[PDB]
């Protein structure tokens, strides 16, 4: 399996790096959109660069290696991460759906200067959640197995009450679910009427594309990040229900998820002539 | 009316020199003031004024 | 006509003439002088502020200063070393296709679809001057001096002003289609016009006749450059060819075109020694000629689109340009 | 020295300013009025309004709308049309009732469009359609000396088209057919920038400025859709 991780972080990190170096270095991509685009791209290059090697390691060496503190912040960045790779997700939703909805206002409501603020608040909002209460031991289980994890400085699981669990699990996935699933049914009635009204103008001379644009848009990241965040209620409301194996996996099958997001935001051709440009 | 046919009678009469003279003294004066071209020859960085 | 038929033969005449007087080509004079060899320009200065593509500017005569049009209706005059304004002037029509600064550092004029040439005083900004009497929409004026100055517009005509009473003094008659460029003569005594209708045709400033028509092109004819020497100068159309014509000899040189390129041409300027002849094209860069052999030696790429304005300073130290994308470069 | 901070000084007064007038500068929406003479092209300006060069501005719905009408150029050849290339949309106006006259005004006029719509430097440019004077024409259809098949063959093997008159079946069958006539150059043309719209005016007509805004919205409700790859 070590192949298939290398393989794997390698993915992550090509990608990532790639469209940041394209979006920096040419003019004509520094659009208020592509702001989301690269704080995305940051946040999962953070990601593949710490969180996944580290992981990689432990599940090998079945050891964990270093000190009490260095898994204490191994485990901070990657709620930090996995939190903030989501709501940027759903940012970049809302501008869109502001973008069609309300085509003559959306030039005067975001500017450069709202933007960077959005993106400072959704990181600041990450980050409260990750570091605040896992530095200080507010997230320590309560049951003997955990203290004997705590007190050893050889290894270290992942255990929390239900308190953390309900709420980190809320603030992280189900709220920015509901709000993409609105944006997007908008976005399709307001593309479905568009077409039925040139099919009744113009039809006698002359919505396959909306259902595949949005399905594999919502699709991937259902997909990749449904399941775990289901089991993560799931361990905690009934004790002796799902393995540690099991976590793992889905876990893991939800860290992919950073790799896709350049093949799937970033398809517009002026990003495949910048691409074109460098590195060919 | 008559004005284009008075227009090419006018034109019509000039002194017309042999072309190789023409181009004998455009290559000469190329190479005469050829010393004196920044952007042909690129000059020393030293004194150039905009790097 | 009886004359049209007879109009003909005078033609026929000028034809066997310039037949007779080609010696022999210029390509074959300029055989053995050695290749100046590949080129290679990098960008020293970027200008931003400008919010709509760009159609004109024009240097200073101290080669510090220039000036700059654009479609948001804004003149903004940059320090090229200190790569800072210095001033924005706004206008009355947003509208404007060409601008001009005047050799004495005073004055900057302006035109556009409407029909008046407004003249500004710099060293007092407020409008001095309005002169009005074209039919057509302007496309180039030049600073002939301080106090006069010679446009051309789109009613097929060109005319010299007086700055001082607003009226015109000559009038230019004589082509077929609109006329888009001018250029004058080092000593301001001679100058030529590039209109529609395929033909650069040269002008006397005092007299007010035309002295010579040249029809070598097949297209519309978008610049025209004038060679240092004073006895030549190069256009440039929209067939993707630039030619070099002369005045003594009386017909073209050579042509300067390629196969791979099939654009339009937008600005044709020279080089202080007129060794090197640059040109603007539609392909969003621009190109690098030897006047004297027709070969390539290089390309400057850069802008995200079409080049509409090309300048060379009075003594030759760098080369600025302008696009459609809103920024000015400077290349050394 | 000092030169160096009154320079900076200016400049970022001048920089100001620029950030000032940008906003305003992309607030607006800029129109082009464009048409060939007699088809009351006059008359249009001045109703919506009231509600070599002329600027006309009006706002609906605190939205700035600004329109320009080039009448002092009058020659076929355009050289001065690759100015527009960034503006929202064109205005067309033609006479729906000039079809029986002579220096034929609506081949003309066909002729026109068929050069507006293939332009290079307009391959991304809708077209408002206002097909003027639908009074005269209906006076002129009902019992008039001449007949459209005269003038345009094609009408004799034409069908009505989901018309919704109002009307005879003679005048709603030469609506149709005009209309038809400029639809069908539009559609061949080309594959998505740009859709032709038409419209039905004539004198006593006030919701003219009301067809201009929810065009113009779906014109860049439709830019975007198709940008995200939605359409
Ligand atoms: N019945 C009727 N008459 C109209 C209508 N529109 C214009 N007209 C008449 O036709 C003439 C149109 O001329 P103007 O609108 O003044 O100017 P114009 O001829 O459109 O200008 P160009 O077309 O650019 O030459 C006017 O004198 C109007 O009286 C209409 O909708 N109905
Ligand atoms: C061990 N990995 C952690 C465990 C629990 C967790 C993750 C991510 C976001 C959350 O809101 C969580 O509660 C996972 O990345």
């Amino acid at each position: 399996m070590g192949i298939v991780m290398s393989l794997i972080v390698l993915a992550i990190v090509f990608g990532n790096v790639l469209v940041i170096t394209a979006i920096a270095k040419f003019e004509r991509l520094q659009t208020v959109t592509n702001y989301f685009i690269t704080s995305l791209a940051c946040a999962d290059l953070v990601m593949g660069l710490a969180v996944v090697p580290f992981g990689a390691a432990h599940i090998l060496t079945k050891t964990w290696t270093f000190g009490n503190f260095w898994c204490e912040f191994w485990t901070s960045i990657d709620v930090l991460c996995v939190t903030a790779s989501i709501e940027t997700l759903c940012v970049i939703a809302v501008d869109r759906y502001f973008a069609i909805t309300s085509p003559f206002k959306y030039q005067s409501l975001l500017t450069k200067n709202k933007a960077r603020v959005i993106i400072l608040m959704v990181w600041i909002v990450s980050g409260l959640t990750s570091f605040l209460p896992i530095q200080m031991h507010w997230y320590r289980a309560t049951h003997q197995e955990a203290i004997n994890c705590y007190a050893e400085e050889t290894c270290c699981d992942f255990f929390t009450n239900q308190a953390y669990a309900i709420a980190s699990s809320i603030v992280s996935f189900y709220v920015p679910l509901v709000i993409m699933v609105f944006v997007y049914s908008r976005v399709f009635q307001e593309a479905k009427r568009q077409l039925q009204k040139i099919d009744k103008s113009e039809g006698r001379f002359h919505e396959h594309k909306a259902l595949k644009t949005l399905g594999i848009i919502m699709g991937t990241f259902t997909l990749c990040w449904l399941p775990f965040f289901i089991v993560n209620i799931v361990h905690v409301i009934q004790d002796n229900l799902i393995r540690k194996e099991v976590y793992i996996l889905l876990n893991w099958i939800g860290y992919v998820n950073s790799g896709f997001n350049p093949l799937i935001y970033c398809r517009s051709p002026d990003f495949r002539i910048a691409f074109q440009e460098l590195l060919c | 009316a008559r004005k284009l046919v008075e227009q090419l009678k006018m034109e019509a009469n000039i002194d017309r020199i042999k072309v190789s003279k023409a181009a004998a003294d455009l290559m000469a004066y190329c190479e005469a003031h050829a010393k004196e071209d920044p952007l042909l020859t690129p000059v020393p960085a030293s004194e150039n004024p905009f790097r | 006509d009886q004359l049209r038929q007879e109009a003909e033969q005078l033609k026929n005449q000028i034809r066997d003439a310039r037949k007779a007087c080609a010696d022999a080509t210029l390509s074959q004079i300029t055989n053995n002088i050695d290749p100046v060899g590949r080129i290679q320009m990098r960008t020293r200065r970027t200008l931003r502020g400008h919010l709509a593509k760009i159609y004109a500017m024009h240097w200073g005569t101290d080669s510090r200063l220039l000036v700059s049009a654009s479609q948001d209706g804004k003149l903004i005059i940059w320090d090229s070393y200190t790569t800072n304004k210095v001033h924005a002037i706004p206008l009355r029509s947003s509208w404007v296709m060409t601008c001009a600064y005047a050799p004495s550092g005073n004055y900057v004029a302006c035109g556009g679809l409407d029909n008046i040439c407004s003249i500004y005083n710099l060293k007092t900004v407020r409008v001095s001057r309005e002169l009005a009497g074209h039919t057509g929409y302007l496309s180039c004026c030049r600073f002939l001096d301080d106090n006069q100055i010679v446009t051309s517009s789109g009613d097929t005509t060109c005319a010299l002003w007086d700055i001082e009473t607003g009226q015109q003094t000559t009038t230019f008659t004589g082509h077929t289609g609109d006329v888009m460029s001018l250029s004058l003569a080092p000593d301001t005594r001679l100058f030529v016009s590039g209109a529609c209708d395929a033909s650069a045709k040269l002008w006397d400033v005092r007299e007010g006749m035309c002295r010579q028509t040249f029809t070598g092109h097949e297209s519309d004819i978008n610049a025209i450059c004038f060679f240092p020497n004073g006895n030549a100068f190069a256009t440039g159309s929209d067939d993707a060819t630039c030619r070099l014509f002369d005045l003594r000899a009386d017909q073209e040189l050579m042509t300067y075109s390629h196969d791979n390129i099939i654009c339009g041409i937008t600005s044709v300027s020279f080089s202080k020694s007129g060794r090197l002849l640059l040109a603007g094209y539609d392909d969003f860069n621009c190109n690098v000629w030897d006047a004297l052999k027709a070969d390539r030696a290089g390309v400057l790429a850069g802008h995200d689109n079409r080049v509409s304005c090309l300048g060379v300073t009075d003594d030759g130290m760098a080369v600025a340009t302008g696009s459609w994308d809103s920024f000015l470069k400077i290349w050394n | 020295r000092n030169e160096e901070k009154a320079q900076r000084e200016a400049n970022k007064k001048i920089e100001k300013q620029l950030q000032k007038d940008k906003q305003v500068y992309r607030a607006t929406h800029r129109l082009l009025l464009l048409g060939a003479g007699e088809s009351g092209k006059s008359t249009i300006v001045k109703q919506m309004r009231i509600l070599g060069i002329f600027e006309t501005k009006f706002q609906v719905d605190k939205v700035n709308f600004h329109m320009f009408d080039v009448g002092g150029q009058r020659d076929e050849r355009r050289k001065w049309i690759q100015c527009f290339n960034d503006v929202t949309a064109i205005i067309f106006v033609v006479a729906s009732s000039s079809y029986n006259m002579v220096i034929n005004r609506l081949q003309e006029a066909l002729n026109l469009f068929k050069s507006i719509w293939n332009n290079r430097w307009l391959r991304t440019i809708s077209v408002i359609l206002f097909l003027n004077k639908q009074d005269l024409l209906a006076e002129k259809v009902l019992a008039g000396k001449s007949k459209i098949e005269d003038y345009f063959p094609e009408f004799a093997r034409y069908t009505t088209p989901d018309a919704t008159p109002e009307e005879d079946p003679r005048v709603t069958r030469a609506k149709y057919f005009i209309r038809d006539e400029f639809l069908r150059i539009s559609t061949a043309s080309g594959d998505g920038r740009h859709y032709c719209y038409p419209h039905f005016t004539c004198a006593v007509d006030t919701e003219n400025i009301r067809r201009v805004f929810n065009d113009c919205r779906d014109i860049i409700q439709r830019m975007h859709l198709r940008q995200y790859e939605l359409l």
